[PDB]
RNA sequence: GAAACUGCGAAUGGCUCAUUAAAUCAGUUAUAGUUUGUUUGAUGGUACGUGCUACUCGGAUAACCGUAGUAAUUCUAGAGCU
RNA sequence: UAGGAUAGGGGCCUACCAUGGUGGUGACGGGUGACGGAGAAUUAGGGUUCGAUUCCGGAGAGGGAGCCUGAGAAACGGCUAC
RNA sequence: CCGGCAUCGCGCUCCUAGCCCGGCAUCGUUACUUUGAAGAAAUUAGAGUGCUCAAAGCAAGCCAUCGCUCUGGAUACAUUAGCAUGGGAUAACAUCAUAGGA
């Protein structure tokens, strides 16, 4: 090609949007942002998909012109907005809030939140170094960059950062004895305790980590995302608090709630 | 046109390479500049990837050199091109490239180095305490320039930027040029 | 014996490339010389016919085989294509325009007939059996 | 002295060599000093690169070429070029339709830094670099003869 | 508000499979070997004043109006404005 | 080895120097009625054959070649030449 | 079925480190095997669901089938190569008689 695509056909969307293979040709190609476009999910499912807000392309449209939907403290009109894990969607017009989570199954949920729980979200860092004059600045995984950050923050660390500030209030070490929600591979959406960290020199830093209810597994680096200091998270957790179950667990889950009703 | 791809090439085996494309524009080459030095100074601007520019300088008269040990940077002229490690040729032509060894008037390094009252004298010889200037530049300032080599690439930047040569370095070149 | 070694993939699979050519259907389909047959690798072709010749039965029968000569209108060769009815020889004129396809066998005489390997299916756009069985007419 | 063969001055990128205030112990690359480097990945930068008198641009250890991608490991095939070798790696590729094996092999170029010396046939641990040359992306690290 | 200057886009999409047999391509790497409109977050002193808290405002072109050429075309010349 | 060129590595190209590099583990050449893959048909198992075609990657716009604009084209519903 | 030891178990400063104590890292490599990660969708297999059945599709089902409730949109296969983990039988390749051994 001769320069950058601009359709994503619908056989080519990712996997857990859940989009249908026969309705239509193409797929809402989400926008450059803060978000990796692999791993966000746009303002159009959102409102039209997930919500039920709006029916059709247009729809989403004529909501969006209007200013109500609000992206983790500001308003964002454009409608293939890659919103991402852990952003907050706003409709004050509603005053309604969802914080961006995963589920067990590997698929955003819109987990909703209060308004106390609102104004914050938590952040993981890329890198720390320096900048122009000496300055030291961190770099997260949704493009925000902060100046002067604590010394102490080091890579891969998480922090909170109050959206009506927009500084820092606290951070979280990562290391050993935290809990953790992957956020990539087959585990994605399953929560838990850091176990272990095997260091390979040259190649991806591994983690092995247990849940709550015993199950044990393991992840990449890359994948881990710290929510909280010890094993109390800082976040509300979705319909199920991130434990990942076998199929037999889920099909007694049916039957079991089938004598009921 | 001029093109930096290595289809042309043929494999490490030796066999012939078939055409399967055409040439690619994000793969082309220029003309070089072979700046030469004179003094009616050009520097061309070129029009590059990104929208970018580089300045391609056809023709210098004058450059920014460095003098190490002293830790002193002066602009000065350039006298000529006496030798060339690629090729002779360049010399015969007095063109300008990296690591070309050039001719500098060295008139700015030595009203500097004629620098370094009551105080002022208490700072002359707080210097001159450890005055060395090993005599083979004693005897080429004697001559009136120094010999310096280009760290700069004039075809790319539209300067001729470089240093003097000292220790190891003068001498090796010298030797070269007897 | 066969070869049995672990290390003897390379001796296994090499035998049983060059062992491939000694069987038939493989050379036939992997050799290519059926570009250069009449049909050259189609099912069917449309000519244009020359004469209407006849030709004997072999020995154990006896009757006159009816078959028209046609030339192939892709590549024009010429080819005998055998008129399958009683009567439909009559159907043929000279000079018009007939499909042939092949007779079965894969380009392999059929039956009793010596030499031919194709049989004419239309003529002048009309179905052969059609015209045999009055359905249609040309 | 020895390095010094070639029709210009060879010396090593951002050291200043007559410097005014010299020392011993700066750092590697300080004060005139002959600049080294340890490349990572568990390996040890050998002595004759330490206090060599080489220049080699393309040395791991005291050139300007960084160590990433594979390592592979290898024996030594041809070492008649000029400061580069050709290794031969030996492997057994699995064919599927006999449940058997067969051998296999690749000659890698890599470029040996002045601070080894190789037979041929000898073992050599190579690592991927940016290419080198037309057909080089590869160092040797560490040769066992 | 039409027209017109300015800006942006037209390098995506659609079609085909001719050339191409370590090539393309697939899994897997690397950029400490680079470019990247745009999105998103952060950021931005000194231009001369002998650094002693800022120092003045251009002409010219379309849409228009009008004299034409050529057989001819989003072929084209000259003049009046802004 | 030193340069030049490029957005950048690199015989990519220039000057100088060395004599290498691939090959019965099949190089080099030839055929392909050969774009590669995801996949398709038949399948006890093992296999055999197919994959121009809607998804991914590549390539081309009568055949070659050269370019301007631009962040991005060696563009063809752009230009220049044969 | 396996962990944890003890027999006549070449060591540790440094990471994990029990209340003097298990379970420590480099001073032979591989094939093989075990487990894991990372592996596009569509296709294939397959869970759920009465498009009236089916080929399909990814829906839908309940409410008082009243100012809405409960939702789903699983899971698996993926040869070879590459990454990591345990095993050390089987089989490769390297190799203690110059003691240049610890
Ligand atoms: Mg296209
Ligand atoms: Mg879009
Ligand atoms: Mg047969
Ligand atoms: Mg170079
Ligand atoms: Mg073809
Ligand atoms: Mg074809
Ligand atoms: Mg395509
Ligand atoms: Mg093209
Ligand atoms: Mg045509
Ligand atoms: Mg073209």
């Amino acid at each position: 090609a001769r320069g950058l695509k601009k359709h994503l056909k619908r056989l080519n969307a990712p996997s857990h949007w859940m989009l249908d293979k026969l309705g239509g040709a193409f797929a809402p190609k989400p926008s450059s942002g803060p978000h990796k476009a692999r791993e966000c999910l746009p303002l159009i499912l959102i409102l039209r998909n997930r919500l039920k807000y709006a029916l059709t392309y247009r729809e989403v449209q004529s909501i969006l012109m209007q200013r109500h939907i609000m992206v983790d403290g500001k308003v964002r009109t454009d409608k293939t907005y890659p919103a991402g894990f852990m952003d907050i969607i706003s409709i004050p017009k509603t005053g309604e809030n969802y914080r961006l989570l995963y589920d067990t199954k590997g698929r955003f949920r819109l987990h909703s939140v209060r308004d106390e729980d609102a104004k914050f979200k938590l952040c993981k860092v890329r890198s720390v170094q320096f900048g122009q004059k000496g300055i030291p600045y961190l770099n997260t995984y949704d493009g925000r960059t902060i100046r002067y950050p604590d010394p102490l923050i080091k890579a891969n660390d998480t922090i909170k950062l109050d959206l009506e500030t927009n500084k820092i209030v606290d951070f979280i070490k990562f290391d050993v004895g935290n809990v953790v929600m992957v956020t990539g591979g087959r585990n994605t959406g399953r929560v838990g305790v850091i176990k272990n960290r095997e260091k390979h020199k040259g190649t991806f830093e591994t983690i092995h980590v247990e849940d709550a209810q015993g199950h044990q597994f393991a992840t990449r680096l890359g994948n881990v995302f710290t929510i909280g200091k010890g094993t109390k998270p800082w976040v509300s957790l979705p319909k199920g608090k991130g434990i990942k179950l076998t199929i037999i667990e889920e099909q007694r889950k049916r039957d079991a709630a089938a004598q009921a009703a | 046109g001029i093109s930096r791809d290595s289809m042309h090439k043929r494999r490490a085996t030796g066999g012939k390479q078939k055409a399967w494309r055409k040439k690619r524009k994000y793969e082309l080459g220029r003309q070089p500049a072979n700046t030469k030095l004179s003094s009616n100074k050009t520097v061309r601007r070129v029009r590059v990837r990104g929208g970018n520019v580089k300045w391609r300088a056809l023709r210098l008269d004058t450059g920014n050199f460095s003098w190490g040990s002293e830790a002193v940077t002066r602009k000065t002229r350039l006298l000529d091109v006496v030798y060339n490690s690629s090729n002779n040729e360049l010399v015969r032509t007095q063109t300008l490239v990296k690591n070309a060894i050039v001719q500098v008037d060295a008139a700015p390094f030595k009203q500097w180095y004629l620098t370094h009252s009551n105080n002022v004298q208490r700072k002359l010889e707080k210097r001159q305490q450890g005055r060395t200037l090993d005599s083979h530049i004693e005897e080429q300032f004697s001559g009136g320039r120094l010999l310096a080599c280009i760290s700069s690439r004039p075809g790319q930047c539209g300067r001729a930027d470089g240093y003097i040569l000292e220790g190891k370095e003068l001498e090796f070149y010298m030797r070269k040029l007897q | 014996g066969k070869t049995r070694g672990m290390g003897a993939g390379r001796k296994l699979k090499t035998h049983r490339r060059n062992q491939r050519w000694a069987d038939k259907a493989y050379k036939k389909s992997h050799l290519g010389n059926e570009w250069k047959k009449p049909f050259a690798g189609s099912s069917h072709a449309k000519g244009i016919v020359l004469e209407k010749i006849g030709i004997e039965a072999k020995q154990p029968n006896s009757a006159i085989r009816k078959c028209a000569r046609v030339q192939l209108v892709k590549n024009g060769k010429k080819i005998a294509a055998f008129v399958p009815n009683d009567g439909c020889l009559n159907f043929i004129e000279e000079n018009d325009e007939v499909l042939i396809a092949g007779f079965g066998r894969k380009g392999h005489a059929v039956g009793d007939i010596p030499g031919v390997r194709f049989k004419v299916v239309k003529v002048s756009g009309v179905s052969l059996l059609a015209l045999f069985k009055e359905k249609k007419e040309k | 002295m020895a390095e010094q063969t070639e029709k210009s001055f060879l010396k090593q990128p951002k050291v200043f060599l007559s410097t005014k205030k010299a020392d011993k112990a700066k750092r590697p690359g300080k004060a005139g000093n002959r600049f080294w480097k340890s490349v990572g990945l568990g390996f040890k930068t050998p002595r004759e690169a330490i206090d060599g008198t080489y220049i080699d641009k393309k040395c791991p250890f005291t050139g300007t070429v960084a160590i990433r991608g594979r390592i592979i490991a290898g024996t030594c095939h041809s070492a008649k070029m000029n400061r580069t070798i050709i290794v031969r790696r030996n492997y057994l590729h699995f064919v599927k339709k006999y449940q058997r094996y067969e051998k296999r092999h690749s000659n890698i170029p890599a470029h040996i830094s002045p601070c080894f010396r190789v037979k041929e046939g000898d073992h050599v641990i190579i690592g991927q670099c940016r290419p080198l040359s037309k057909t080089v992306r590869f160092n040797v690290l560490k040769v066992v003869p």
